[PDB]
RNA sequence: GACAAUGGUAGGAGAGCGUUCUAAGGGCGUUGAAGCAUGAUCGUAAGGACAUGUGGAGCGCUUAGAAGUGAGAAUGCCGGUG
RNA sequence: UAACUUGGGAGUCAGAACAUGGGUGAUAAGGUCCGUGUUCGAAAGGGAAACAGCCCAGACCACCAGCUAAGGUCCCAAAAU
RNA sequence: ACCGAUAGUGAACAGUACCGUGAGGGAAAGGUGAAAAGCACCCCGGAAGGGGAGUGAAAUAGAACCUGAAACCGUGUGCUUACAAGUAGUCAGAGCCCGUUAAUGGGUGAUGGCGUGCCUUUUGUAGAAUGAACCGGCGAGUUACGAUUUGAUGCAAGGUU
């Protein structure tokens, strides 16, 4: 007989975490943050509802790469105009927009569904050691790595 | 207090007074049925069977010997002029849990 | 109560009638009369006559208020279609549908 | 034996096979003829021998 | 069939080029008002069986009447003039069911006339006995002479 | 004799159309597309009755993984410990216990850890 | 040149969303029922 | 009771569902037949009931018999309507 | 656990890929022609992103039970950061 | 154990209407009610058409007249929908609205998984190969006489006309 618990908006409790990016590898931090955003760390995980938590990433400018990714990892985008292929290196992106660097890295590890877009909207990335969400009282979170 | 019982090749979490639906048991409505395979007993005192809690029973009262909602099983293979339609109603026994006897 | 009038087999296509009908649905009788009088569409005087007939039914047959009436319902159903043909080039004939409408108006005092 | 209780002898009667009446019979569509060729045609087939 | 329906000689339109389905006659079977494919054709349904089987069937019907207490033998029918009421009363006095077959040795005109109009009553001679008539009846009313003649002819 | 087409055609088609209640547009209206969609629905439902068992086992495993990592353990090691401890509680029950009774689940984790060490 | 597929009821009514007429611009006649704004009575 | 088997095209074999008509038996119907419409009903399938509305005079059931006996496709035919 | 014989009823005579032994071609072809095996044809399910013919494996029906195969276990996306 | 208005005559009301120079080809079209009792009279309207009032068992039987399916066209609204990528369903599923042939009910459905119609023809078709605008009706292994085989039944060195 059917007995499996199903979370819903009436019983889900979403928390706030702050994660320090300084000294961390890009994708290794990113995959754990993606897990947190999707509620995979909750015993009440329910695939059709958002059980995940809010994540604040600080010190985005201090994220680290291995190898020659600073100059050899390239981000491409197309403008949907006949020759509109544009590019930027991972190093130049880290220099000029580290919040975009980390946000894109994390969102690339979330489903492209409606729920996935909603869950990615719970991510807040900042290049420095400060964030404006003191009112939500985030708790420090340590990556298992 | 809850117990995990094994019946019908499946496991069910029960509490006293709960109505449960299990695969058909050889029993009549109104009769008392005792479940002998208790894997786990919860609550204040917690008991863990390896795999069953020795001496533990869950007794219940049969409320109904029914058949489930009709399922129309239909399959086909396109372009092969081949298909099959069959009805199915799965028997079940409804019971109400009376006493968890650890 | 409610009073009704119907004009059946009006030789206007229901698509065109319904455009005017949409203007007066739910409006007060006097407002609907003014709308129909000032609307520049072929259906307008036909619909106006149906509405006048409904108001006359109200007054004469049910002794209704005649000044607190609203257009409770107003719709046009499809009547039988006159099938016609237009000669085209190369000796070919093309179908012409001369559609008709059934026009209904219901007025009521709301009681 | 009454006229309202008639019974043929067991095994003496058998229902005839009607082809081309749907897929489930197994003789629908091609009606047992297979696909194409001379033997699939109305009036089709070579003379005996 | 398509050959017997009136008209339909000409090809309705040319084989190719018009965009329509190819057609050969307006009386083809898929056309409204067209010829019928197969369908009923006048024929007989009568068939025959060996004479010995016919005799066995007659004996079986008579024997079934005998077992089910459906055989009544009367001395002789005494009917000088036809009168349906008299035959009705006679069947009343013999405790007969509704469906009765009356068997006389030869053609008895007065018996046939008196029993003709009574529903459920049928009259035949010994020579005229057939399986449908015997089987339909609930009881048999046969004279002594007719019984003897039946026994002689059917052995 | 002649057998007219009669009422059987309409009855069969109306059955299919009623089965297509709630479908989009013509798929709940016209017999041909309704029949095609009802066939598709039967095939999908047959496939999905089998897929449902996979889906729910997966959900229970995900929840058990979360609960076990709350006790510094992975799913795979926890299940290995439970098997070595002779505990036969299946995944639905384990996930329901983890949701409902945290303390009982903690005792189960203790037993699994003890059977491994 | 020709429709590849027929237009459903839904698409047709979607397209007809804006196919409508508006209430005439009309004002009450202070002395002489209702009239078009900036027009004379022409019948009163 | 206890063991086995049960994917399937051409195709072979078996068992059934439903349609119209006939015979016999037994029934229903103006206190409302057939048909139609709606429904959360029953059967392993084809399919079978019941209740309510509409309808206004015919129709089931059982056993057997006989077929113009079952349509989604034929650039199919006719009609209606997009 | 079949085999054979005698009868009633067939359908089939366009095959395809893969592996392998060879001809042909150019130790070209998703080429072509033979030998051998498998699968597809007439086979759904899991894997190979998608993908008849490859790998695992042959669906009587139901289950919100369990163990495994190929293949896998950072996130997408189940299981070892 | 023939048809029952697309059937049965082509024709239930026609070799007409219509087409063709002509020979010739050749349709569609049945049903008020038991009885015309076929709606006096009043009201809106030029009329058409309606709403009443009457007739009738019934007028949503009012002559375009028995029943009145589907496609198709409208009016009202219980749930839902304007950040979303799709063979339209299916499995999971909150929220809201209802309450049944009372059944581990009905309607709708945020959101998640899975998912390239059908038929034909093909080695192989989501196929950009064929066919179907939709709905309805009609539309294809029949019968006769022979042959052979199987089952059934009667009789049997005979069986049968
Ligand atoms: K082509
Ligand atoms: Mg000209
Ligand atoms: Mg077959
Ligand atoms: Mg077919
Ligand atoms: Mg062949
Ligand atoms: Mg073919
Ligand atoms: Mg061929
Ligand atoms: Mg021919
Ligand atoms: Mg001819
Ligand atoms: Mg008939
Ligand atoms: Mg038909
Ligand atoms: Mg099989
Ligand atoms: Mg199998
Ligand atoms: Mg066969
Ligand atoms: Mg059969
Ligand atoms: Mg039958
Ligand atoms: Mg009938
Ligand atoms: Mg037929
Ligand atoms: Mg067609
Ligand atoms: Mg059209
Ligand atoms: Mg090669
Ligand atoms: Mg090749
Ligand atoms: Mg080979
Ligand atoms: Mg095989
Ligand atoms: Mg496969
Ligand atoms: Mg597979
Ligand atoms: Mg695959
Ligand atoms: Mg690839
Ligand atoms: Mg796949
Ligand atoms: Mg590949
Ligand atoms: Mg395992
Ligand atoms: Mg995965
Ligand atoms: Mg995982
Ligand atoms: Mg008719
Ligand atoms: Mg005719
Ligand atoms: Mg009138
Ligand atoms: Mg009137
Ligand atoms: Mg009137
Ligand atoms: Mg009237
Ligand atoms: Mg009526
Ligand atoms: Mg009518
Ligand atoms: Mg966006
Ligand atoms: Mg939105
Ligand atoms: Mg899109
Ligand atoms: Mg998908
Ligand atoms: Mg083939
Ligand atoms: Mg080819
Ligand atoms: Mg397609
Ligand atoms: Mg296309
Ligand atoms: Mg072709
Ligand atoms: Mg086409
Ligand atoms: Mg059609
Ligand atoms: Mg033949
Ligand atoms: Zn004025």
């Amino acid at each position: 007989m059917r007995q499996t618990f199903m979370a819903n908006e009436s019983n889900i409790e979403r928390k706030w975490y702050v994660i320090d990016a300084e000294g961390q590898t890009l994708g290794r931090l990113s995959s754990e943050v993606a897990s947190i955003l999707r509620g995979k760390n909750k015993v009440t995980y329910t695939p059709h509802v958002d059980t995940g938590d809010y994540v604040i990433v600080i010190n985005a400018s201090k994220i680290e790469f291995t190898g020659n990714k600073e100059t050899d990892k390239v981000y491409y985008r197309h403008s949907n105009h006949p020759g509109g292929i544009k590019s930027i290196t991972a190093g130049e992106l880290r220099r000029t927009n580290p919040e975009r660097l980390i946000e894109n890295s994390i969102k690339g590890m979330l489903p492209s569904t409606r729920l996935g877009e909603k869950q990615g909207k719970k991510l807040f990335v900042y290049g420095g050691a400060e964030h404006p969400h003191a009112a939500q009282q985030p708790e420090n979170y340590e990556l298992r790595g | 207090m809850f117990a995990i019982i094994e019946t019908g090749g499946k496991q069910i979490k029960v509490e006293e007074g709960q109505e449960i639906f299990v695969e058909k048991l050889d029993v009549n409505e109104g009769d008392t049925f005792t479940f002998d395979k208790v894997l786990f007993v919860g609550g204040d005192s917690v008991k863990v069977g390896a795999p069953t809690v020795e001496g533990a029973t869950v007794t219940a009262t049969v409320n109904k010997q029914g058949r489930g909602k009709k399922i129309t099983v239909f399959t086909y293979k396109r372009r092969k002029n081949s298909k099959r339609k069959k009805g199915h109603r799965q028997p079940y026994t409804k019971l109400t849990i009376d006493k968890i006897n650890a | 109560m409610e009073a009704k009038a119907v004009a059946r087999t009006i030789r206007i296509a229901p698509r065109k009638v319904r455009l005017v009908l949409d203007l007066i649905r739910g409006k007060n009788a006097a407002e609907a009369i003014a709308i129909l009088k000032l609307t520049n569409k072929a259906s307008s005087p036909v619909i106006e006559k149906v509405l006048m007939s409904a108001l006359a039914n109200a007054e004469h047959n049910y002794d209704m208020n005649t000044d607190e009436l609203v257009v409770k319902e107003a719709y046009a159903n499809e009547g039988p279609t006159l099938k016609r043909f237009r000669p085209r080039a190369q000796g070919r004939a093309s179908a012409i549908n001369k559609r008709t409408s059934h026009i209904t108006i219901v007025v009521s005092d709301g009681k | 034996m009454k006229l309202h209780e008639l019974k043929p002898a067991e095994g003496s009667r058998k229902e005839r096979n009607r082809v081309g009446r749907g897929v489930a019979t197994g003789n629908g569509k091609t009606s047992g003829r297979g696909h194409k060729g001379q033997k699939a045609r109305s009036g089709g087939g070579v003379r005996p021998g | 069939n398509r050959s017997a329906v009136s008209g339909g000689g000409r090809k309705p339109w040319k084989q190719k080029g018009t965009g329509r389905a190819r057609q050969g006659t307006i009386r083809a079977p898929q056309w409204r008002g067209g010829g019928i494919v197969f369908g009923p054709t006048p024929r007989s349904y009568a068939y025959k069986m060996p004479k010995k089987m016919r005799r066995l069937a007659l004996r079986s019907a008579l024997s079934f009447k005998a077992q089910e207490n459906g055989l009544t033998v009367v001395d002789a029918f005494n009917f000088e003039a036809p009168k349906t009421k008299e035959f009705k009363n006679v069947l009343s006095t013999l405790e007969q069911p509704k469906k009765v077959l009356v068997v006389t040795e030869n053609e008895d005109v007065n018996v046939e006339l008196s029993a003709r109009n009574i529903p459920g009553v049928q009259v035949t001679t010994a020579q005229g006995l057939n399986v449908l008539d015997i089987t339909n009846a609930d009881s048999l009313v046969i004279t002594e002479a007719a019984a003897k003649k039946v026994e002689e002819v059917l052995g | 004799p002649r057998v007219k087409g009669g009422t059987v055609t309409r009855a069969r088609r109306k059955k299919t159309i009623k089965l297509a209640k709630g479908y989009f547009g013509s798929k709940h209206t016209l017999y041909k597309v309704a029949k095609q969609q009802v066939m598709k629905s039967g095939q999908y439902a047959f496939r999905d009755r089998r897929q449902r068992k996979r889906d729910f086992r997966k959900l229970w495993i995900t929840r058990i993984n979360a609960a076990a990592r709350q006790h510094e353990m992975s799913y795979s090691r926890l299940m290995n410990g439970l098997k070595k401890a002779g505990i036969d509680i299946n995944r639905k029950m384990l996930s329901e216990i983890a949701i409902s009774d945290e303390k009982a689940f903690a005792q189960l984790v203790t037993k699994a850890k003890d059977a491994l060490k | 040149a020709v429709p590849k597929r027929r237009t459903s009821k839904t698409r047709k009514n979607k397209r007809r969303t804006h196919f409508k007429i508006s209430v005439p611009g009309m004002t009450e006649c202070p002395n002489c029922e209702y009239k078009l704004s900036h027009r004379v009575c022409k019948n009163c």
